[PDB]
């Protein structure tokens, strides 16, 4: 995920009015207003674009290099029989009290 | 919202964009410095101009947050570091004229040529040849010629430029509420509103003048010893009760006395430790040196090297054709990218320079978590002191014979210890009067206490009185001997070299008591002790977050700079010199001059 010259295709938000709620997603790109004056949809003084971006380069240190994250989350609402793991059965014998 | 939460939100965006742009510019600069071509010179200049334009725009944007309503001192430190106009408070005409005279003065210093009276087609620059005559020659007349001609041909060109530079710089500094340019320079040591760690700008002068009053009894005995030793190389040219002629001191200005060692060696039949044949005979290369340095640093409890340091650094001179400035520097490109650029041979001075530069690398690795603007030393004297104590500790016979470079027994004698202490005194002690006197002259000139028709008079009166050296030829007000030094004609402050020399020995004595050393101070090795490492790391990790009077206290235990550790370091040499000057005359008289006869 890193290119010499900069991989500017990975964004992240750093300005928001309030903290996110668990498992909430926000993809809006409206202009954050830091002061008390409206700016009506144009950056400038006290109004910032909310999305920054990682300029990934291969000559970075561990801690500034890209890491791929996958989060698995399990769900038990009410269903009787659902996705479950694999088992391995036993051989079937005959002519013996088993 | 007030006005303090908006400054924080501004500082966030600034930090993110500034870090990105600075990494780009530093990568361009490195790519040029390690591989000199023509397109690299422009690929680097574009990034430099982009960075400077971004910095200027953000600096004019940061003015809209008044510094009176900020209560956090970290936010206030960052804003005050970003709000300073510096230049650009002058008109356009005045700024252009100032940059013009700066470039002219630098060019005159760099390309000035002086040649022979008997062969006018043999002209010598300073760098290749004048400070090679002044370093190696033992001819009185040739040294006199090289000393006089450099100041009479190139120094006289710098006077009408320096006179205008002073005025323009004072005008720039007074528009920033600073009273003069010298106060602007002293403003690096200022601390405001910490309630116990404050520091004025006029307090630096008092501190410097009170610490210099205690180095005089050691410098006087060193001066008398060097004088009695020079009265054998140049008989019938030095007076046993007078000052020293300025052209016999070892280099063009007399900044270091280190080249007088062959003349003033105490016991010249005892060669001092130099493990260079053992390195070559044990098959050491440029990587073994840096592995040993990294091992020394990890011994006290400090981290390894970042694994991007071994792949990206340039530790040897690139062979085929890859023209590169071979000057040891530690690079801090940002974003976790630490590199060292140096072209090492297999010697002992390179073995010590490795430790010196890895000290800088460790200091940079320490404070890498601070905000972008708070990533530096506590003041201008901290980084080089931290780098210098490492080469102090790595060069002792105790350390060298634990590596394997000295024979396992190697009984030491006191004569070689005196040799070593004297060789160290010619570089460390011989430069403090020079530095103090030069910066004092510049301060008094910027302040206006020396009118422009008494510059050379006061220069040479102070050189006779404080330093104890006399000129061999009179100099009227058409000369400029200060401007003939690099730091004066190139607009650099000079007091960092004085405070660094004191912080260095304060740090070393503070770290030698945590390692539980017992002998004299010049024998201390802080390796294998994790308490000294922790004391040092407690200061390395701060950066410019806290006042320098606090960062100093975290290692030493005091708030102000002290000179007693230096005299403690040089005590044995002091006793030896005190016994060697029994029939000499300690001191000098400001009346004798080499021409007044
Ligand atoms: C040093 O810089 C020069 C010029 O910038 C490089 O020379 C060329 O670089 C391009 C870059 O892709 C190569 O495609 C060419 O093959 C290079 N030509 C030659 C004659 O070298 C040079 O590669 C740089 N050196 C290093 C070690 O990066
Ligand atoms: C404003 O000042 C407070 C303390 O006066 C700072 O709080 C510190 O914040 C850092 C990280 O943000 C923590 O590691 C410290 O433990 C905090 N200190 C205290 C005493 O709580 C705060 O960081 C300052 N504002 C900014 C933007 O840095
Ligand atoms: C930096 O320079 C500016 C002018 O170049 C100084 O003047 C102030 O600039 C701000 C921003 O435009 C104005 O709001 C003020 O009215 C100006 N005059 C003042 C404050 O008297 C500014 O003072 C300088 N700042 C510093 C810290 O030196
Ligand atoms: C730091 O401590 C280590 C560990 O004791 C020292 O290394 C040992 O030194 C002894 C004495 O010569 C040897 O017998 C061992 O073989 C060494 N062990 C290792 C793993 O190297 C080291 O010499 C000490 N360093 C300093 C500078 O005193
Ligand atoms: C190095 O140490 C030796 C021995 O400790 C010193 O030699 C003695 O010096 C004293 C002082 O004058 C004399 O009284 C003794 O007679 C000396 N010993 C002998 C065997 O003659 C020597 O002076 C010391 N050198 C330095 C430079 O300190
Ligand atoms: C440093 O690196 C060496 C490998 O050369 C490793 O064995 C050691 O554990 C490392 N030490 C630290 C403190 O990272």
């Amino acid at each position: 995920d890193s290119k010499v010259s900069g991989n500017y295709n990975y964004l992240y938000r750093l300005f928001r009015k309030s903290k996110l709620k668990p498992f909430e997603r926000d993809i809006s790109t409206e202009i954050y207003q830091a002061g008390n004056k409206p700016c009506n949809g144009v950056a400038g003084f006290n109004c910032y674009f909310p999305l920054q971006s990682y300029g990934f380069r291969p000559t970075y240190g561990v801690g500034h290099q890209p890491y791929r994250v996958v989060v698995l989350s399990f769900e038990l609402l009410h269903a009787p029989a659902t996705v479950c793991g694999p088992k391995k059965s036993t051989n079937l014998v005959k002519n013996k009290c088993v | 919202s007030t006005i303090e939460e908006q400054a924080k939100t501004f500082l966030d965006k600034f930090n993110h964009e500034a870090e990105d742009l600075f990494y780009q510019s530093s990568l361009a600069s490195w790519n040029y410095n390690t591989n000199i071509t023509e397109e690299n010179v422009q690929n680097m200049n574009n990034a430099g101009d982009k960075w400077s334009a971004f910095l200027k725009e953000q600096s004019t944007l940061a003015q809209m947050y008044p510094l009176q309503e900020i209560q956090n001192l970290t936010v206030k430190l960052q804003l005050q570091a970003l709000q300073q106009n510096g230049s650009s408070v002058l008109s356009e005409d005045k700024s252009k004229r100032l940059n013009t005279i700066l470039n002219t003065m630098s060019t005159i210093y760099s390309t000035g040529k002086v040649c022979n009276p008997d062969n006018p087609q043999e002209c010598l620059l300073l760098e290749p040849g004048l400070n090679e005559i002044m370093a190696n020659s033992l001819d009185y007349n040739e040294r006199l010629w090289a000393w006089e001609s450099w100041r009479s041909e190139v120094g006289k060109q710098l006077r009408p430029l320096y006179e205008e530079y002073v005025v323009l710089k004072n005008e720039m500094a007074r528009a920033n509420h600073y009273e003069d340019y010298g106060d602007y320079w002293r403003g690096d040591y200022e601390v405001n509103g910490v309630d116990g760690y404050d520091y004025s700008r006029g307090q630096l002068i008092e501190d410097v003048e009170h610490t210099f009053e205690e180095i005089k009894p050691l410098y006087e005995h060193l001066h008398a010893y060097v004088r009695a030793k020079l009265m054998n190389a140049y008989p019938s040219y030095i007076s046993p009760i007078g000052c020293l002629p300025a052209h016999l001191l070892g280099d063009m200005w007399g900044r270091f006395w280190t080249n007088l060692y062959s003349l003033t060696v105490p016991f010249g039949q005892k060669p001092n430790i130099d493990v260079t044949d053992a390195m070559v005979d044990q098959a050491w290369d440029a990587q073994r040196i840096f592995k040993e340095a990294e091992k020394f640093f990890v011994s006290v409890g400090l981290p390894n090297m970042t694994q991007g340091f071994w792949e990206n650094s340039m530790l040897t001179d690139p062979g085929n054709v890859q023209k590169a400035v071979c000057h040891p520097t530690a690079w801090d490109l940002g974003k976790g990218d630490f590199r060292i650029l140096m072209c090492t041979k297999v010697t002992m001075d390179d073995f010590l320079t490795a430790h010196h530069e890895m000290g800088h690398i460790q200091y940079d690795m320490a404070y890498a978590a601070q905000p972008f603007l708070l990533r530096n030393g506590a003041n201008e004297g901290f980084h080089e002191a931290v780098g210098e104590i490492m080469s102090l500790s790595a060069a002792t016979p105790k350390h060298l014979k634990s590596i394997g470079l000295l024979s396992p027994d190697f009984q030491e004698d006191n004569e070689t210890e005196i040799n070593f202490l004297l060789k160290q005194a010619l570089t460390i002690v011989g430069t403090l009067p020079f530095t103090y006197m030069l910066e004092k002259w510049r301060w008094m000139v910027f302040k206006g206490e020396i009118p422009k028709d008494q510059w050379m008079k006061k220069w040479w009166e102070m050189k006779r009185e404080i330093v104890g050296v006399v000129e061999p030829v009179p100099h009227d007000e058409t000369y400029c001997d200060p401007a003939s030094l690099f730091h004066v004609s190139n607009d650099y402050s000079f007091i960092r070299y004085y405070t660094r020399t004191l912080y260095q020995f304060q740090f070393q004595e503070a770290l030698c008591q945590a390692a539980k050393h017992e002998g004299p101070l010049h024998k201390c090795d802080i390796s294998n002790s994790t308490e000294a490492g922790q004391k040092l790391f407690n200061m390395l990790r701060l950066g410019k977050s806290e006042p320098w009077t606090l960062a100093l206290e975290n290692v030493v235990g005091a708030k102000n700079m002290n000179v007693r550790p230096l005299l403690n370091y040089f005590e044995p040499l002091f006793t030896w010199l005190k016994d060697q000057n029994k029939n000499s005359f300690v001191g000098w008289s400001t009346d004798w001059s080499p021409y007044a006869d």
